[PDB]
Parts: structure tokens; sequence; C-alpha cells
């Protein structure tokens, strides 16, 4: 059994809005984080086998995110997220997200909409850091003149840079492997775990709608 | 010793080496390489049988 308390203030400023949210779980609550319970604390693994997840503990989550409106030109979202999960066997996590997107109209139909991220996510077990930033530039086409109008068709560059010293080890099965599911360092024993130090660049097309 | 007939021990014989109508046998386990906490099978195991 678990328990999920939120409060949310939400404040219409700049024809756009501002959530302030802070939640507190304990226990079941805390696994998945959103408002439904699993309070068995078993999950199969790649071979259909049974082992412990137990979720005992608690969540804290306050979270301030947005969308604001500069001008006749200028649109933005904006987001800031922590998060830390503390369990009892020490798998849990302290995540900080940081992120940016602002977008220019430079005619009703067409814009350049920017995005920038930040994540960094600590692990409990073995206080390693993971971070990661990344830039999106696109030049988008939508159903209107806000940063929520969408039939939106967007032409995109991404690069993502990141630094992970630590992962998870899913390698074999539950019964082979004693740290099956726990955070371990990226250099553990010889293993290679998480991303590793690198960056990479995508680009494409692709749309969005919700009609 | 050459023995053209019978030959009969009533205690315990102890050979090293027997030649005929026997079933002799031999076995082993191939070579696990290992990483981190997850290990494999993988190498080679050669079994010589000698004519004898």
């Amino acid at each position: 059994d678990g328990w999920l308390f939120t409060a949310e203030h939400t404040q219409s400023v700049l024809k756009g809005f501002n959530k302030f949210v802070v939640q507190y779980a304990t226990d079941s609550m805390t696994s998945q984080g959103k408002g439904l319970s699993q309070g068995s604390g078993v999950a199969f693994d790649n071979e259909k086998f049974a082992y412990n997840i137990n979720n005992n503990g608690h969540m804290l989550r306050i979270l301030d995110h947005g969308a604001i409106s500069m001008g006749d030109n200028w649109d933005m979202m904006y987001v800031g997220m922590y998060q830390d999960i503390n369990w009892d066997n020490d798998n849990g996590t302290k995540w900080w997200t940081v992120g940016i997107r602002p977008m220019y109209k430079w005619t009703p139909i067409m814009s350049t909409v920017m995005e920038i991220g930040y994540d960094n996510v600590e692990s409990q077990r073995t206080g390693d850091k993971n971070n990661q930033y990344k830039i999106t530039l696109a030049q988008q086409w939508q159903a209107g003149d806000s940063i929520w109008s969408r039939p939106a068709i967007r032409v995109f560059a991404t690069y993502a840079k990141w630094d992970e010293k630590w992962g998870y080890d899913y390698n074999g099965d539950s019964k082979v492997n004693p740290n099956y599911g726990k955070a371990v360092p990226a250099d553990f024993n010889g293993g290679s775990f998480g991303r590793g130090d690198s960056d990479e660049w995508t680009f494409g097309a692709q749309m969005e709608i919700w009609w | 010793v050459t023995i053209a007939e019978n030959c009969t021990i009533n205690g315990t014989l102890r050979a090293e080496k027997i030649v005929g109508d026997i079933v002799k046998a031999a076995s082993a386990a191939f070579p696990r390489q290992r990483e981190s906490s997850v290990d494999w099978p993988s190498g080679t195991r050669t079994v010589t049988v000698t004519d004898d």
C-alpha cells in the first residue's frame, strides 16, 4: 500500500500559465510515481523469472512548468523538475531537469522553434551522476499562431551530448546475475553500463497533431 | 605374465590399463569467458583416444 499527496497552483500570466506542483509519495506509489500503486514489488526478468524490485521508501517531486508569450512574435515553454526517489534497498535516484523551448513566428503559419534541455540523474546506491544536454533547432509550419497550434510539420536538427558514469545491469537473467536491475558504475568489473561519454546529432522531419 | 586359459581372482584386481570389452570414458566442461557478473561458455576441448 502507499500514498500520494499532490498540491498544484496554476497562475495565469502573460497570456499563458505557470503550474507549480509539489508531490509526495510513500511506498507502493513511488515505483511508478504518477498515482497508481505497485505493492507486490515483483517483476519479471528477460526469461520470465520473478525478482524483487521492492519500492519501500518515499518520493518527492517539486515541479514548475509553464507556457509564456512575449510580444506578438515570441512564445516559450519552460520546465524545472526535481524528483528524489529514496528507497530502502538504496536503488533510488535524484533527477534534476531544466528545459526551455522558445518559438519565433515570422509569419502566422511558419515559425522557428528551439529547445535546450538538461538532465542530471544521480544514483542512490552508487553515488555516480549521468548528465546530458540537448539542443534542437527546427523550422515548423503549424495551423495557428500559438505554440499549441497543432497540425504541425517540422524539419529539425538535434544535437545531444552526454556523460554517464553509471547504468543498469540487465545482462543475463535474475538467477545468474545478482546485480540484475541494480545501478552499477559504468566500469564495473570490466562491464560497460550506460551510454558512456559521447555526443550525437540527428535530423529529419516530423508531424504532430491533436484534434 | 601370460595366461592361456581362465584366470580367477577371489579378491581385488587392481590394474592400471585394461584392454578389452570395457567402457572407457572422459568428460570436461567448456571454458567460460566472463565480464562483470555474467559468464558464457566459449573455448576449445580436445578428447584423444589411443589405438591400443
